């Protein structure tokens, strides 16, 4: 990602 | 290119550990988190839970607290999966699978069979009579799976492998291939038949009575 | 848990038909940002999954537009138009955007073909198994449609029901038929005491069963 990781940062 | 690659299929007994792999490749492992999910005939797919790739963070579903562990060796770009003191239950197939808004890459599953049975290895019988069908029966082995394949894997069309069913006898299963009439037994036609859990493999020629 | 019901469990549809599969949640998987994290994947036999439809309705990468999702809340449908033979599986909804995610139990999809009569084919016992003291007949019918075919088997013109095996195969991905082993396992005593072993199976597409027979 892009983004990611269970939903964001 | 962009590949999850898991190890290859473990049998254990009860109490015994294991750890499965799910190696990345294409893309920069630590920029999708990655899931595990166990699948069973009698159940379907039950998510264990996650790791975050780049904090390194395991997130454990509630079922899975306890006996199960995941690691990374980001270097390698791998995901591991370590389940400890196994039970029956544990058998299935696990898959590791990436997960940005969805699981849009899935790995090649690794089969984790655990039995405290003893493992018996298969008879292998030969099934002799414009197209010929031919085939190879295969019992008396324990615990599943067998992989039956035709030279090697080189004879694929026309190939028909059936479901083991357990009985009082143990495992039984059939395979058939059907090749044209006029290139047998001119042209040889094998069943090989692995079974990892004995650590054999049987070829069985199949010629004319 | 969010719990996850499909249904149909099991769809026939015939090539070119649309087959609608559909999924309810036992509880809104609408997640905390407002999106809804509800996907679409097909398994085929000794395949992983793939992913087809993502937040509900977006069509992945390389998905056919023949696939379409719709819904919201707690009811979903995934729609296939034009189903074609490679379409063949099972297809699970996922929820994840409540902690566990979780999957729906899958829905196999069983195409509607044209009827097709099966090749059948019949095997003696090998000299192997003879010698361990078993003999095992082995009748293969291969390549048919519908799924629905009765096999017996006879001896010396008896019908006989003890110690029959049958097995089947999942549908095939390239034609669309099914396939059956049936194994009939008698100890190498009684096989040697009898002449005649017969395989007959009744299937829609002959008026009067298909016999194969070994004569010992």
């Amino acid at each position: 990602x892009x983004g990611x990781x269970x939903x964001x940062x | 290119q962009i590949q999850l690659v898991q190890s290859g299929p473990e049998l254990k007994t009860p109490g015994e550990t294991v750890r499965i792999s799910c190696k990345a490749s294409g893309y920069t492992f630590t920029t999708y988190g990655m899931s595990w999910v166990k699948q069973t005939p009698g159940k379907g797919f039950k998510w264990m839970g996650w790791i975050n790739t780049y904090s390194g963070v395991p997130t454990y579903a509630d079922d899975f607290k306890g006996r199960f562990a995941f690691s990374l060796e980001t270097s390698a770009s791998t995901a591991y999966l370590q389940i400890n003191n196994l039970k029956n239950e544990d058998t299935a197939t696990y898959f590791c699978a990436r997960r940005s808004w969805y699981f849009d890459v899935w790995g090649t599953g690794t089969t984790v069979t655990v039995s405290s049975a003893k493992t018996t290895p298969p008879s292998v019988y030969p099934l002799a009579p414009s197209m010929v069908t031919l085939g190879c029966l295969v019992k008396g082995y324990f615990p599943e799976p067998v992989t039956v394949t035709w030279n090697s894997g080189s004879l694929s069309s026309g190939v028909h492998t059936f479901p083991a069913v357990l009985q009082s006898d143990l495992y039984t299963l059939s395979s058939s291939v059907t090749v044209p009439s006029s290139t047998w037994p001119s042209q040889t036609v094998t069943c090989n038949v692995a079974h990892p859990a004995s650590s054999t493999k049987v070829d069985k020629k199949i010629v004319p009575r | 848990d969010v719990l996850m019901t499909q249904t149909p469990l099991s769809l026939p549809v015939s090539l070119g038909d649309q087959a609608s599969i559909s999924c309810k949640s036992s509880q809104s998987i609408v997640h905390s940002s407002g999106n809804t994290y509800f996907e679409w994947y097909l398994q085929k036999p000794g395949q992983s999954p793939k992913l087809l439809i993502y937040k509900v309705s977006n069509r992945f990468s390389g998905v056919p537009d023949r696939f379409s999702g719709s819904g919201s809340g707690t009811d979903f449908t995934l729609k296939i138009s034009r189903v074609e033979a490679e379409d063949l599986g099972v297809y699970y909804c996922f929820q994840g955007s409540h902690i566990p995610f979780t999957f729906g139990s899958g829905t196999k999809l069983e195409i509607k073909r044209a009827d097709a009569a099966p090749t059948v084919s019949i095997f003696p016992p090998s000299s192997e198994q003879l010698t361990s003291g078993g003999a095992s007949v082995v009748c293969f019918l291969n390549n048919f449609y519908p799924k629905d075919i009765n096999v017996k088997w006879k001896i010396d013109g008896s019908e006989r029901q003890n110690g029959v095996l049958n097995s089947w195969t999942d549908q095939d991905s390239k034609d669309s038929t099914y396939s059956m082993s049936s194994t009939l396992t008698l100890t190498k005593d009684e096989y040697e005491r009898h002449n005649s072993y017969t395989c007959e199976a009744t299937h829609k597409t002959s008026t009067s069963p298909i016999v194969k027979s070994f004569n010992r």
